[PDB]
């Protein structure tokens, strides 16, 4: 288990994965041209996991970038490392997707994903051993929801023995007040259910709150937003691109993190939280389990972890974190269930990010997430009750039907997690 | 002279087989490219090390080894390690995807990508002895290689090898360093699949070595390194026995007439002493009393439960270095004094005595400090049994919610093997309550 | 029929084409299927200039579909701050209830519409109107989380 095939699809796909490309490229001495200046024999141990080599010892990331709207392509190409993507891999439409999941699904969206696989067909039958596929999207507009989810659909159907991972984010009227946004994310819920081994659940309700809570920001933009993502980003990739005294893979972490295979919708953490341009164990395992470090706008407290991964970085005593850990585990003793006994699972990396001597990554899969679940659920109700701009839906050869399909599975999927927040061992 | 073959399968049985013949190199006098000084005989022999090891025309003596795991990473260490010329290249077979810790992908899906060629090298190493007497199996209990693959390998085994005896050296898990959550499951699995197949196991719980480790090594945080110098020093003494003259368990089924008294009651308990460190090179040397009395403590056992708890069947006591037969006679007659060691009444109250007078082997970079005298305890105990009940324990609070199994199911098994599974560990249970 | 064609011109945002139907006879309070009027079109779509046309026409601005919609719901739902207070000034009833027993304030709080829900206090909002699971707009405020929701609820 090796090789992963990345995919970013939408605006949203693909401004946070130019940003996970550049936080992971400056953490393994990668330079926007694709040369090695790292001093860490650790940072070339397991590159091949992201990047593939090339022709004078180049290092080119095994990215698919994906988007209706072509000028997407542009501002990627703008960035610091926009000339490190293999120009084969870019796939741009004409026209975009208007925020409507039925021409990223069903029109638009269909007529382009032929060509997406054949260069996904490409990036495949060039791995010794792949793993499976990250993909970054989000689940509010047309083309990273419609389109991405029919994507993650044809890859399961080429590729069922590979594992299908996924960054989404969820949206919120905070940060963008589009009525249609709870449809397209209710849409895109329903196709993750049955299509994704595991999601992490990334919140925009959650990024804003933390930006202007916590770190004091009154009008935070995308950029302050995106900081965070990749930290929390690189983070929970930590133990697929450094050795340590585990080999993790995609596999391993859904065998041992979902118990139920449609709870797979994992709630990110991370610590210590800080904003763009601007610490102890017992602090970092606080932090680390505190509702205003969780990427997902959920109080864990108000609810029951299943299974947590927990990734710790940088020069501090192994001994110190398995007492914090353990000292956790029984003084919140009654936020874990009972009944999946050793399910908090520690791994420490010597290599911390950039700008930080410590710091914490949380992956939980908590019955709280069922909070995110109802508060897009309540949005999607109180627009379909009034068939409000439905037409814009059906008038691309989309059911009704599709629409109640979608609200049942998501109301079910709540039911499931308050089923096991209730259950206990006798 | 009957050889012996090893197999280690899966990360656990690799590594702790990488320690045990680096040990047993040390003891015979073999140096890592092979070559043995003391041998007089070249290119063959019938002397008790020929048991674990072949000679070549050149002189160079190989492990009877085969060692197998389902990705290569751990195998790779041991193809460029200290005694990567020791080892026959072919014996060393690497898959490309590991189990991803799932008994069922071990025994259904990946683990039967490999099994002819795995079988086909056995069958090399067999065709080269004069009289094998059968196999040693090295495996996690928790790997889904450790137990998916060895299970379907114990399967195979005993059709092609029928009368052949098969031992295993067991890897019981332990939370403080265990690797996956579904742990439980997988033991529970490959010890059904297996029992019927094996003659003897000897199981290693990872809880009491690691609080050996912390208590009498004084290592704060110990690492797989430390457990498995201190296993394979364990794993060694069981050994002993095969690979040098004597006069207790001189061939496998000796361990299974001595250690068995009835087939699935085949797991004796291991005690070890005395275990000091490194550290104290100074320390006063421990008389056949007091190292014998240790072997009767819970903390030096090998699989944490209370033999006061429960009644013996056999007991075997394997001394090294300078012991004295009428001292080791005068401690065991101190013993029978003591309420707290009760033998079943269908069983004679005897001890079985070996006594090898060579002292153990120290390996350099080891944490134990050199002994004249050391000694360790095979015992039959219906006491292991709480180690069962703890693992069923485990597997009863995940397995009532259906916890997983899905994983499982996907890898072409049966919901219905979980129960049979169950079944098959209650009953088990049952029979050492039937005993006493 | 001229008032099939004002009710698609009026979701259209077809300004021009609303003046000349009404001056030709149309049935400004004409009704779709589902009792829907050009104004609920209008206020649906934030077409604001023909909700405006409309009101000065003798647009019935508490109407209600065949859901108990009123133009204020829909505006309040959608999140069209200048037609919420247009409705407003010509005596739209701010706490009209639908089949669902929500209000303007429940379905702004709902949407995250901050704006219009501080509105919609300002021009008597009931906070204790309770919707037919027995939810005021606060206990949504309080049951998702929303403290920047609760604060305004509370001022
Ligand atoms: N955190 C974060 N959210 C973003 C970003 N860009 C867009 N979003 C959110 O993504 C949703 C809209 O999805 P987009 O990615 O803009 O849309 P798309 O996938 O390009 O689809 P169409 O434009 O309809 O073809 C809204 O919820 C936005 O708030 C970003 O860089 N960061
Ligand atoms: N004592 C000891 N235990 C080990 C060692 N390596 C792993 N373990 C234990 O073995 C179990 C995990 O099984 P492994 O042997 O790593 O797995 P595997 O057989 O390679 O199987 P997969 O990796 O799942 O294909 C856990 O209970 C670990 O604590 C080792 O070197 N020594
Ligand atoms: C509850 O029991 C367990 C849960 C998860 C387990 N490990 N899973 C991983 C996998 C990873 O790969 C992405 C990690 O990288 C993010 C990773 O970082 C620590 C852990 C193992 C378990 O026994
Ligand atoms: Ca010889
Ligand atoms: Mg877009
Ligand atoms: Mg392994």
């Amino acid at each position: 288990m090796r090789e992963i095939v990345h995919i970013q699809a939408g605006q949203c796909g693909n401004q946070i994965g130019a940003k996970f490309w550049e936080v992971i490229s400056d953490e393994h001495g990668i330079d926007p041209t694709g040369s090695y200046h790292g001093d860490s024999d650790l940072q070339l141990e397991r590159i091949n996991v992201y990047y593939n080599e090339a022709t004078g010892n180049k290092y080119v990331p095994r990215a698919i970038l994906v988007d209706l709207e072509p000028g997407t392509m542009d501002s990627v190409r703008s960035g610091p490392f926009g000339q490190i993507f293999r120009p084969d891999n870019f796939v741009f439409g004409q026209s975009g997707a208007g925020n409507n999941w039925a021409k990223g699904h069903y029109t638009e969206g269909a007529e382009l994903v032929d060509s997406v696989l054949d260069v996904v067909r490409k990036e495949s039958e060039s791995c010794d051993c792949l793993q499976g596929f990250q993909l970054t999207h989000s689940l509010g507009g047309g083309t990273g929801s419609g389109m991405g989810t029919l994507l993650i659909s044809k890859i399961r159907e080429e590729y069922p023995d590979r594992i299908m991972n996924t960054f989404s984010v969820m949206p919120s009227p905070k940060v963008s007040d589009t009525v249609v946004e709870p449809y397209n994310a209710t849409l895109s819920v329903h196709q993750l259910v049955e299509n994704t081994d595991e999601t992490y659940c990334i919140d925009n309700e959650a990024l804003y709150d933390i930006c202007f809570r916590t770190l004091k920001l009154t009008t935070p933009t995308y950029g302050d937003l995106n900081h965070l993502v990749s930290a929390t980003m690189s983070g929970v990739t930590t133990c697929l691109r450094f050795p340590g005294q585990l080999n993790a893979d995609l596999r391993k972490l859904a065998v041992n993190m979902v118990p139920f295979p449609r709870l797979h919708f994992f709630m990110p953490g991370f610590a210590p939280l800080t904003s763009r341009g601007s610490l102890t164990v017992p602090e970092l395992t606080q932090q680390m389990f505190d509702s205003k470090n969780m990427m997902a706008a959920c109080d864990p407290r108000h609810g029951r972890y299943l299974t947590v991964a927990a990734i710790f970085r940088g020069r501090m005593s192994m001994k110190e974190v398995d007492e914090q850990m353990l000292n956790v585990q029984n003084k919140n003793s009654s936020y874990f269930v009972e009944w999946i006994p050793n399910n908090v699972k520690t791994a420490v990396c010597d290599i911390p990010p950039r700008g930080l001597k410590m710091s914490a990554t949380f992956i939980g899969n908590s019955t709280a997430i069922q909070e995110l679940f109802k508060r897009i659920s309540e949005q999607f109700t109180a627009m379909f009750r009034r068939k409000a701009f439905l037409h814009w839906y059906t008038g691309e050869g989309m059911d009704e039907m599709e629409f109640t399909e979608a609200e049942s599975n998501m109301n079910d999927l709540v039911s499931e997690y308050q089923q096991y927040q209730d259950a206990t061992a006798d | 002279m009957r050889e012996c073959i090893s197999i280690h399968v899966g990360q656990a049985g690799v590594q702790i087989g990488n320690a045990c013949w680096e040990l047993y190199c040390l003891e015979h006098g073999i140096q890592p490219d092979g070559q043995m000084p003391s041998d007089k005989t070249i290119g063959g022999g019938d002397d008790s090390f020929n048991t674990f090891f072949s000679e070549t025309g050149a002189g160079k003596h190989v492990p009877r080894a085969v060692f197998v795991d389902l990705e290569p990473t751990v195998i790779d260490e041991v193809r460029t390690g200290t005694y990567r010329q020791l080892f026959h290249p072919e014996q060393l077979i690497t898959g490309k995807e590991d189990a991803a810790n799932n008994y069922a992908r071990g025994h259904y899906t990946i683990g039967k990508e490999i099994i002819d060629l795995v079988l086909d090298r056995i069958r090399k190493l067999a065709d080269q002895c004069t009289g094998l007497q059968g196999f040693l199996v090295f495996h996690s209990f928790g790997g889904g290689t450790g137990s998916g693959f060895t299970s379907l390998l114990m399967e195979r085994l005993s059709v092609d090898y029928g009368k052949k005896s098969k031992l295993e050296f067991s890897i019981y898990p332990a939370p403080q360093v265990s690797t996956a959550v579904v742990e439980p499951y997988n033991s529970i699995l490959t010890t059904h699949t297996t029992l019927e197949h094996s003659d003897c196991a000897f199981m290693v719980d990872n809880e009491a070595i690691y609080d050996i480790c912390r208590r009498n090594l004084d290592i704060e945080r110990p690492t797989y390194t430390n457990l498995n110098r201190l296993i394979s020093q364990i794993v060694s003494s069981i050994t002993a026995s095969l690979r040098f003259d004597g006069a207790l368990n001189v061939d496998l089924t000796e361990f299974q007439t001595n250690l068995v008294p009835y087939p699935r009651i085949h797991f004796p308990l291991a005690t070890y002493a005395p275990v000091i460190s490194a550290e104290k090179a100074y320390h006063e040397q421990l008389s056949v009393a007091e190292i014998t009395n240790a072997c009767f403590e819970p903390a030096n056992q090998m699989v944490k439960c209370d033999p006061r708890h429960g009644k013996y069947m056999a007991c075997c006591l394997l001394y090294r270095g300078d012991v004295v037969p009428k001292d080791v006679n005068a401690a065991i007659a101190t013993i029978k004094t003591k309420r707290s060691i009760q033998f079943v009444d269908w069983c004679p109250t005897g001890f079985k005595v070996g006594i090898n007078y060579q002292p153990p082997t120290v390996v350099p970079g080891g944490d134990l400090a050199k002994v004249q005298r050391a000694v360790c305890m095979l015992s039959n105990t219906t006491a292991i049994a709480e180690a069962w009940a703890r693992l069923d324990h485990k597997f009863d609070l995940m397995y009532a919610k259906r916890a997983f199994v899905h994983w499982y199911v996907g890898e072409g098994m049966e919901e219905g093997e979980f129960s049979e599974a169950r079944e098959d560990m209650a009953a088990l249970e049952k029979d050492y309550e039937e005993v006493g | 029929d001229l008032g099939k064609k004002l009710l698609e011109a009026a979701r259209a945002g077809q300004d021009d084409e609303v003046r000349i139907l009404m001056a030709n006879g149309a049935d400004v309070n004409a009704t779709d299927a589902s009792g829907l009027t050009p104004l609920h079109l209008a206020a649906t779509y934030g077409h604001l200039e023909i909700v405006e046309v409309l009101l000065k026409h003798g647009a019935d601005v508490n109407a209600i579909d065949i859901m108990g919609s009123t133009p204020l719901h829909l505006a309040a739902l959608i999140g069209h701050l200048e037609i919420v207070e247009v409705l407003l000034k010509h005596g739209a009833d701010v706490n009209a209830v639908d089949t669902w027993g929500d209000t303007p304030l429940h379905l702004a709080a709902i949407m995250g519409h901050l704006e219009i829900v501080e509105v919609l206090l300002k021009h008597g909002a009931d906070v204790n109107a309770q919707d037919k699971f027995g939810k005021t707009a606060f206990d949504i405020s309080i049951d998702n989380g929303n403290e920047d929701l609760a604060e305004i609820l509370q001022k």
